[PDB]
């Protein structure tokens, strides 16, 4: 549980903001793309990978499941690339619970930013660093000191 | 145009 | 010192590699721009602020440095911008092995990608995860959690 | 064309 990340895919303004989230912590990492492809999954996910150790991604799609693209990613960075069937239904709700929170802190932002970019941007920023009391970010480098340890 | 990314 | 980052600016193949270093760890960020200007330098430090406890950034040049929007971002982002003047002089000789280092890494992985910026982002990868014994990304992972708890 | 980021 350290190393398992789930992608997210959500749209605003006529482009796509792929989101990871660390399952664990809740921390998330996110960017804008003009569309979701395998080629910007797979970038996505070898950025993520240099960062923190990801083990084990489940993908938010069978499109970027079956991407050759991505899997070759996940096969370069020593990721287990994963379906994301919610097993656990819970799963459903607090993706979706999360992407109407980001979009929620984007509004907030929006007019701060010119481009959708600096704005998903500091969303992420508010997102780990918000206390609920421990934040996201202090979440995740807890959990992942605790298994270096 | 007075946001942080354009100060314009 | 667990909130303590420097940029450093390096140019391959016609374009500019930016990078944030966490100084204690030698745990690096990077990206690739076509040049170096306050707007990219700033998203680049918001992007990071939002996926680490950044305290202090020292600036990589006096542009930089004076920039109102480098300093709208940092003031945004709650970071100290500081100037990056090597009063230790080892500061200097660090940087310079670090660029040789990722250049010489970007050279081992060049042909295995066909955009610069994947070649940066395996880079990236390999340094942090490199033994040198600890990883920089484990050292990085400690060093804030210790000072979390 | 036999890349990561290009497997064509
Ligand atoms: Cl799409
Ligand atoms: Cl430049």
């Amino acid at each position: 549980s350290p190393g398992i990340w789930q992608l997210d895919c959500t749209h605003l303004e006529g482009k796509v903001i792929l989101v990871a989230v660390h399952v664990a912590s809740g921390y998330i990492e996110a960017e804008v793309i003009p569309a979701e492809t395998g080629q910007e999954t797979a970038y996505f996910l070898l950025k993520l990978a240099g960062r923190w150790p990801v083990k084990t991604v489940h993908t938010d799609n069978g499109s970027n499941f079956t991407s050759t693209t991505v899997k070759a990613a996940c096969w370069w960075a020593g990721i287990k690339q994963e379906d994301g069937i919610p097993y656990n239904p819970q799963s459903q709700g607090v993706i979706e619970s999360m992407n109407k929170e980001l979009k929620k802190i984007i509004g907030q932002v929006r007019d701060q930013a010119e481009h959708l970019k600096t704005a998903v941007q500091m969303a992420v920023f508010i997102h780990n660093h918000k206390r609920k009391g421990y934040s996201a970010g202090e979440r995740i480098v807890d959990i992942i000191a605790t298994d270096i340890q | 145009s007075d946001k942080i990314d354009n100060l314009d």
